[PDB]
This record gives C-alpha cells, structure tokens and sequence, in this order.
C-alpha cells in the first residue's frame, strides 16, 4: 500500500468514516461531515492534536459503524459522527452494504 | 560490478596530511618530509573498501593478484555466565519459598490448660519468576556462490566456520545486555536498597569513603544473625562472604587501582571484599558497584535450538538459533546499589506479606519496612483504599475489617518526604482478600 | 436458555481479526437472531452482525464479546446473554487512516 | 482469590526504563536499544509478588504452569554462643563469690 | 460465572428453605462452596492455599479427553486400492430353462446362448487433506510431565482422525440423497409417520413387507436399480432412518418394542441425524450398496525452523459411490410421482447393420398401477425404428450411435411429465447386401 | 494442594522446623544483646568517654 | 473480497450487471440502458441463483461489445447489458483500448 503521514484535527474514532483538510504542512484529518462523501476510513483512535498514518490502497469493502440499522444492499451515506447511514439520495452515495447491521455494529460496505 | 571510486570514501579527514600539512610547514612534521612515497603511503595506507583491477605496471594486460587472505576471527563470551542457574524444560514458572522466623511466647502453666491445640501460621513469603525472552539468531549461508570468492578450500571453511560463529557469539552479546538489563530494571523498580555515596571520580577522600561503605555493608551482609534489612522482600538472610559478588565498571576500578591500591601497604585492608567483576555498563545515572548475593540472578534456559532448513532451488541453508530463557532476578537474595549523585529520602516502602487473606471480622498487622537513605524521618502513614464502611486501620498496621466487607483492599503504607507544597510520597501496597465469615453474623443483639 | 459464544478465550492483536460463533440453546423450535455486542472501552472496537471482532489498533483493555438473544417481547425484555473474553498482543505496528 | 493485581504493587517507578530505553537519543541505554525484547524483560524481570495466570501463547486455552518450586533455606546463627557456657537442669540459682 | 444466565440462585434458594425441596441440602455443609465451583470454571483464577496464604494452590491433574468420534456407516467400507482409479463391478444374471428335448437337440449341439452380464463404474472422487500445527516448544510451558505433554500432542492427531470420521460420514449422507436425488431408489409412498398411530403401523408394515421382500432367497428384480434378479441377506440390511422416527416407532408401535434388539425384524438399525432431502423417512439398504475404498492414508508432516512448529497434513482419498446392483428401497412421503425411473435392458448393446436387440423397460411404479410403455429410437440417421414390445431392427447401412428411449409419460395430457428411461446402441457393420425385401 | 511434589513438600515441611531453630538462634541473640543494654542502663558499665 | 448474490434473472457472461435488493440478498440482473453497471458477469448465472461477486477492484473489464467500438470511445450500458459507444457524460463508465465489431469482447478501462 502507499503509506503517508496524516494528522487528525478532531479526536478520531476507530472505524468511523473520515475527511480530510489542508491543513499547516499537512493533511489534517477528522469525522466525515453528515451526509456526504467520505475519503478514508479510521482504524484506530487518533486524538485530536495526535499524528498517525494513512495506508492508500483501492479497498473493495469498508468495516464501518453503523449509524441505524442497515439493511443488505441499502446505499450508504455519512451521518452523524462519520458513521453510516441509510439513504436514497445518489448525490451523497459512497457505498453500498453487502450485509445487515444494526445501529452501532460495523457494517460492510463495498465502493461506489 | 563498481565503477570507479574515490579512495577516501568514508573518510571524514579532519586535516589533510598529505599535501595540505606535510608539504606546507617546517614544523613537527619534518620527520615525514624526505620520504619519497609518502603519498602513497598516506593515500591507501588506511585500507581501502572497493578494490580496483589494477592492472600490472610492465605487461599492461596482466591483472594484480590478491596475495594473501587474512580471515579475523573472534570469540565473544558472556561475563556473566557463572551467574546463569540451569534449565527449565517444561513449565514457565518458578515458585521461590522463603520460610521466615517467628516470635517466641511465655512459658505458662495454667494458660497450657485450655491452648494445647491453639494455632499459629508460619510467616512464608513467595515470589514468583516466570519466562521472559523468546528469541532467535537468524542466518543464511549459500554455500556455493561463495565458492567464487576463494581460491583454498582452508579458506573456504574457515569462512563458513566464520558464519556460525557471528551466532554463538551474538547470542553471547545480547544475553550478556539481558543481564545488565535486570540490574537496570532492579534500580529502575526502586528495589535495591541504596547507599548513598558521593561520585568517587571527583575527590579521592569520596573515593576512600566509599571503601568504606563499601567493606561495611559486606560486613553487615555476612553477618551471622542474618539481617532483615538488604533485600526487596525484608525477611532475614544471612550472605556468604564467598556468595557476594561486587560488580563494578572499569573506571571505578582504575580510581581504586590507581589512587587507593598503590598506597596501600596493606593491600587485602582497602580491598572490595567480593567476587569483583567489571562491566561498561548501568546506563542510567549514579548507579555503580552493585554488591550482589549469587542468588540474585535466577537466568534460566528453556531452548537452544539450532534448526536447519535448505531451499534446494537456489542454494542455501537458513540458520535459525533459538534462544529461550527465564531472565530475572530473586529478591529473597539481597542486593546493595551504591548510587552517587541526589537520591530520594525514602527509596521504597516494603510491608508485611502482600497475601494477608483476613475473614469478615478478623485482625490482621501490617508491618512497614521503611528503606530509608539517609539516617532518619518519616513516620510511616496507613490507609484502607478499597472497600470501606467499617474497615479502618489504625496508626499501626491493625485491619480490622467488618461483618459486610466483600471486596479486596489496598492496605497503603504512605511516607511523606520532601516539600509540604508538592508533596511526594513513596506508597507501599498490601493485598488483601476477605472470605466470609458465616458464623455471628445476620442481625445481632 | 443458554446463548454459548464459540471461544471463550481469545487474544487478538492490535488491529486483529477473530471470529465468534453463537450457539443458541432453543428450547422451543423457533429461530432466534443474535444480536452481537463488544463491550471493554478503550477505543473503537466493534463486531460485524455475523461475529467477526475486529479489536481497533489503540485496544488495551480487557474485552469482552457479548451475544444476545431477546426471548419474551417488546417492552418485556428478556435478554440471554452469551460472553467471551479477550485479551489483546500489542502489536502497535500500524497507521491510522486507511482508504 | 485475588481479582486484580497489577505487577507494579508497591513499585515507585524512579525512571521507568521502558521509555529509557525506546526513547533514547544518544544516552548510556544505547546498548539496550538492539535488544529484541526488552519489554518482556523489563516488565516482569523484577520478581511478581502475587501469581497471575498466564494463558498459552499458542493455545490461548491452556495455562502455562509451574516449572520449579525453589525453597530457599536460610541459617542464621547466634554469634554470641562462644560466650554461653554451660547448661544447668538442676537447681534454679547460680551464686558466684 | 462468566456467560452464566441463572434460572435462580440455589444458594438463596437453600438458605431461604423453611422446609421446602431444599431440606436435604440444609444438613450438608459446604453446599455453597459446590454452588460456585459446581459447574467448573473458564479461566482458572489463580487460588491462594487455605493455610499460607501466599502459598498457591497448584494445578495438580491434567485430564486429557480423548473421545473417538467413529463413523457408523465405516462397517460399510469394501477395502483398499493402492494403484488404479477406477473399479469394474460386474455381474451375471439368470438364463432362462429350456425343456429337454432330444429330438430338437440334433441341430442346435452348438446355439449361442448369450449371458446376461452387466457392470457398473466406480471412480475415486474424494480427494480431502486435513491440517493441524503444533507448536511443540511452546507447548512445553502447559505441562510438568512429559506423559501429559505427549499425550496431549496425540490428543490432536486423533482430532484430525476424529475429522476424518466427521467428513466421511457427511460423503455417505450425501452419497445416499445423491442416489435419492436422482430417482434410483425403489420409493415406496408412505402417509406421514407423526400424523397418526395408525400411519405408524402401517409404516412398520410396509417397512417389514419390505425387509421380508428384500431378503427373500428367491430373488427379485424389483428392488435394485438395474433390474436384476438379486437377493439380499437379513443380517445385511440396513434400515438408515433419523433418530425421530426411530424413537417414535420403537415406542407406539409395541411390535417394535418387542424387537428393538433384533437381527431380524428390518434389523441392523442405524440411527442417524436425518437426510437433507424432503421426504426421504428412511432407507433400507444392503450392506453392498455402499462401496467406499480407500486409495490413500497419509500423513505427512513438515517442520518450521523459524517457527518452531510441526506443520501435520493428513491425506485421505477415498472412492465414494454406491453399487446399483444392490437392493435398495426408500421409503418417502410427500408429493410423489406415480413413476420414479424407467430401467431399461440390457443397457449397452452391439448390433449388428440389419439385426434385432430385444429391449426390456422396467417401470419402477409408486402407484401400484399399469403404465404404458413408448418405445422409441433417437440419434442415427438411417431410419432405424422400433416396435412397440421393445424390438429394435437396425437398418443395414446403419452407421451412428443409436440411444433407444423408452418414456412412460405420467403426466397429463395437456402439460406432459415424462419419465424417459435410456440405453445407448452401438452399429456394428455388416458386409450383407439387403436392401429391400418382400 | 499447594505442591504436586513429595520431594518439594517433605522439604518446605522440613523447612518450618528450621525457621523455629533459627528464631532460636535470633532472639538468644537479642537476648544477649538485651544484657548488655540493661546493663548500660543500670548504669553499671563503667564509662569512658569518646 | 465478494459476497453472495442471488442474481435476478438470466445474467449472461460478460455483461454488464447492476445490483439491487429484496427478500435479503443482493440481486444481479443486467445493468439498464444508458447507465453506470456495477459488474460484469464471468460466467452465466441462473435467474434465482445464488452467486460470488468478486470484488478485486480491477482497472479495466472485458465486456461484450452491443455494438462498433473504436479506440479511447466512452462506453456505457447498451441493450442486454452490452457495452456501447456514447456521447454523453454520466452514463460513462469507461472507454475503450481495443477496437471491436459487434459481440465481440472489448477491454475498457473504467472511468
């Protein structure tokens, strides 16, 4: 994978679905603003002033929180606190789930 | 293949002899001035890293042998194997007893009526080592691609005997760091008992106060009675004078080699009194000559295994040493840290036997073992954190635990030192756990 | 009457994957879902729906993987709880962010 | 019986050798720096006072167990025995004049 | 208790016993001390000793399970194949009596009588490995005695034997819905067994029917698959049937209950899990039915330096089918149709360009009814044709591979389900003129 | 049930015998100790000056 | 990665399929007209039956070409989920390398 060097602005949360800003020499990082299209997601706690790393790579599927409950095929969304969420609106779509979920369990997601 | 190269490669080269120098002054250096290939001589006579196909200086076409192959060889052995205990096969754990003393009663007549079968348990104190290194000396030899670098065949087994021993002796380097590693978790713990010197370096009256604390304690180590002081645990033990071990740097030796042996008359009087062996070593700060029991150290082994395998498409063998062993360090035995420089009032708080297992109802003392440095404070403080609402100890070390107490505690010995506005404290902890008692209990008249 | 996870005792790294496996004693012969749960703190650690934990990279407490069947109805909740431990291997060799 | 015990019981921590060592720039633990586990050196290289079970690496089911038992024996004498000097059963009180 | 869920505390339930069920656990003492470590704990919280405390209660025996998991239906291995791939089962069947007649017997001393000789065509199939790692030097920490060390490192090669017997059970599940799912058992319709008591009388009814149908030392052709007089022997069938039925016919029947240990009486019961097909209730089979081989038993191992593991592969290749020629008989309810096959003639044939083979469909009916059979001849290319007893007359330049089909058509007139049972006719040529005759 | 040893149990047995011995050998050592502090006490010493 | 789906009806090898939901399972059936497809069937899938979707995220798909494609022409969804050429953005999934008639494979890189 290619590996590089992120900073997080905002006390990010394992498996929640993250943004990203330019920030002062670096990219800065924090929770996917509601209803939107996420760039990366976490997989591990990363305060708000502390330093981590990003590993890109064309990832099928993400392992997500879910925001409510989910079902199999529903499009997802960003929702509160970068978790994922059902919806119906193309223009915010970022993935679709290939399994069920129930609120605050990971969810499977595959890209779009 | 190379191309060319500078002769200098890693060369830092502070001032440059050849030209810059012995070319340039009338000074010091008029003793190098009429040698006519000096040039030379300073260009590669360092060695050099990358060699060249010179070619021969009258046939042109032949090529410049190498004349001679000088394979260096070396054996690296531990110091401190001859602290090292034995071996382990199956199991993990080491249970080490201690058996202390008890308190003697009065002879009673009358009283020996009714307590015949009365009870009293000893006092026993456990500790418990368990294994702490798993390791291996990874190493690749392809034995026939290296047949191209060679021309004997005595060459050529010396060579691959060579790569056998870079392991076995760097099994040898890291076990000896192992070792130094639980004197320096020992300190870092803040479990020797220190003495406080002065920095021996500095005045050679700090050097010759430090003989003497140094015979001291040796002397308060073996003597007869034994002592409860000296060690982490606090029992009573009694060291052999043969069994103490000082060990030392090598420049704490040369200040009582130079400075105190060669003025001595009387060479065995200002002697250290030990088994003296001599490091490089302490990393940390201050610490120097700790005086140890041989039965500090409880190194055991679990495997030395030297396991094999070939790849048989390109041709080599794998070398994979494996190194198991139990690393640790008995507190039963005791261990003195003469540490120069500031040290704390109070190092550590040792209490009484950390399983006191008292029933709902029940007493229990907790006897606090200050170590403390300098000469005397520091009366000891006591706390029940933990469960509560009728645990409450007092100013000695008396529990007294309760009819509804369930969880266990944390009987604290805390000792204040230092500033009244910051105030640091060296806090020993006990354990323990409460069974019920079942027997005048419920409600109660 | 008895939900039992498949391993009770676990260690997964920092960062691992573990499967668990719920073994619903039904008395009846009637199908029952099982609600998956990770409770212990420290930072993300969640579960899929079907069992797979997925301990997150900063985990240093104890887990604990629960599984939940809801016999009886709704607003009389009767709750029969499997439970498995885990312990984490801190392999702290990793990133962060990962897309 | 003991439900939570945590190897520091009673340790004051003086330099806590762990960030010692990975944290090194240039000081004397340069040397403990190429060392592979020191961490598990350093954690429990000191003596545990209370036992914990410690379950199987490879199988995370078994508990690994006890390979020795060292009890350690310990004299102690009376220095002063040279200055005893006898033993009395008969009659109670000794007069010198 | 770690995933303990209680139904009550028996330790509340004891104290609080003014005289109630409980009463015998009040004289006991230490009923408390059995209430918490009864059911015997996950963890193995480390016990300080009773007397020195800091003393600890040591782990002072390893019990090492070793619980084989056999197979029930291994009885039914035929044996080892060390070289080879496939098994060539044969088998000869009755000839018809002629009457002695002297005086027809002067020009008929040397008449080809054919025997009726048919095969089937076994092929090793199963080709499953297994895979355990010890880590041997690791597992020394778990044990004091080199007893119990080594004979928890046998624990777990007898656990891939143990897998072993789990896959090779599961195959011969499969192997009968296969045959099952392919109509070739005999299918004898049954009502549903748990409706009725009397739909369990007459499941043991025309279970016994059957068992005394199967071994008769006469013969039949209506049982096996292929149509051939066989015979089977009372102590070796096999009535393959679930636990459920099996405890609800051995109870409410009282015929059953007076033979449950019998030889006779279907016999040889073999309880097992149940089929995964709908209405398969139970099979009863010959013991030859099945012939499972073993082409290989291996074990081989390789070791890890780095790793410091053993690394065990287990191979079993096995040859995993059933023989048609055995007798065979299921008995299913449901929806079932009227004709499960048609089994046809001899099967394969070599006719010779202007000659005759005389065909036999067997009809194996559920309905106990007379089916129409309708002979017919696809493939070839020379208007080879068939008359309606079964009678194929290839044509004299006949030259491609005839399959002569013979369809019962049980469905209905308006939406055909036909049952077409087949047999391939090989040409062999002729140099004889013909051409056309009167 | 603290040891799965004979030859570790006849040994800690043995070992609380000799933990009554050396609690003798250690209080006749402060009771030899305890002469002579009560003798200092008493103020029978007599008494040289350093 | 994949995951089970349990088609929709008659997917044909190298067409262009799209993903839906129902009963559970996701459901694959030809992609629409004039669209985005999200798969491309590998081998031919039954109408109610179940199937893997791997999910190896690839650059570039052989698909079935509806109809004459040249080189660097944007595809999307033709009839029958075959790939056709197009001109208007949005319904581009991709484009292609290779050059092909009609019914023949054609290798594209998505975009």
């Amino acid at each position: 994978m290619v590996s590089f060097t992120a900073r997080a602005k905002s006390n990010v949360m394992a498996y929640r679905l993250l943004a990203y800003s330019q920030g002062d020499d670096i990219i800065e990082i924090s929770h996917a603003a509601e209803n939107t299209i996420p760039d990366y997601v976490a997989v591990k706690d990363v305060d708000k002033g502390d330093l981590t790393q990003v590993n890109m790579y064309p990832l099928a599927a993400w392992q997500v929180i879910a925001g409510s409950d989910i079902k199999v095929g529903d499009n997802l969304t960003t929702g509160k606190d970068g978790t994922a969420v059902p919806t119906d609106d193309p223009s915010t779509v970022f993935g679709y789930a290939v399994e069920e979920a129930q609120e605050g369990q990971l969810v499977t997601l595959v890209i779009s | 293949t190379f191309n060319d190269v500078k002769t200098s490669l890693g060369i830092t080269e502070s001032y440059d002899i050849v030209n810059a120098i012995r070319n340039s002054q009338g000074d010091n250096f008029k003793s190098y001035v009429p040698l006519a290939t000096a040039n030379n001589v300073a260009e590669v006579g360092a060695g050099i890293l990358i060699n060249q196909t010179v070619q021969n200086d009258f046939i042109t076409s032949l090529v410049d042998r190498i004349g001679l192959v000088v394979i260096r060889q070396v054996s690296l052995n531990n110091p401190l194997k001859k602290f090292k205990k034995g071996q382990i096969p199956l199991g993990r754990t080491i249970e080490e007893i201690y058996t202390d003393i008890t308190k003697e009663k009065q002879y009673d007549a009358e009283e020996a009526e009714q307590k015949v079968f009365e009870r009293e348990m000893p006092n026993v104190k456990t500790l418990f080592h368990e294994r702490n290194r798993q390791g291996f000396y990874h190493q690749t030899i392809q034995d026939d691609s290296l047949k191209t670098a060679f021309v004997s065949w005595g060459n050529f087994e010396s060579f691959v005997s060579s790569i056998i021993n870079a392991i076995y002796n760097s099994a040898e380097v890291d076990e000896y760091e192992y070792m130094k590693l639980l004197v320096d978790n020992y300190y870092s713990k803040g479990l020797f008992t220190t003495v406080k010197i002065d920095e021996p370096t500095s005045s050679t009256g700090a050097l010759t106060e430090f003989v003497k604390k140094m015979r001291a304690t040796a002397r308060k180590l073996t003597l007869p009675q034994g002592s409860r002081d000296w060690n982490s645990m606090a029992v009573r033990t009694r060291s052999y004078m043969e069994d103490l071990h000082l060990i030392i740097d090598a420049d704490l030796e040369a200040e009582l080699d130079v400075d105190v042996l060669a003025k001595a008359f009387n060479m065995n009087r200002t002697d250290f009194l030990g088994n003296v062996t001599v490091i490089d070593g302490f990393a940390s700060t201050g610490l120097e000559a700790v005086l140890v029991d041989k039965d500090w150290f409880m190194v055991y082994d679990n495997l030395h295994k030297m396991e094999t395998v070939r790849n048989p498409r390109g041709l080599y063998w794998n070398y994979y040493y494996h190194v198991w062993q139990t690393l640790s360090v008995s507190r039963f035995a005791n261990a003195v840290a003469f540490v120069s420089g500031d040290v704390p009032a109070v190092t550590q708080v040792i209490v009484s036997p950390n399983i006191a297992a008292v029933k709902q109802g029940g007493q229990q003392q907790f006897t606090a073992y200050v170590r403390a440095t300098n000469a005397k404070d520091h009366k000891v403080v006591w706390s029940v954190e933990g469960g509560s609402t009728g645990t409450a100890i007092t100013g000695d070390g008396l529990l007294s635990v309760s009819g509804n107490e369930d969880n266990q505690l944390t009987v604290k010995a805390t000792v204040d030192i230092g500033t009244e506005d910051k105030p640091k404290l060296v806090v020993g902890e006990a354990v323990v756990s409460i069974r019920p008692n079942n027997a005048s209990g419920g409600a109660q008249a």
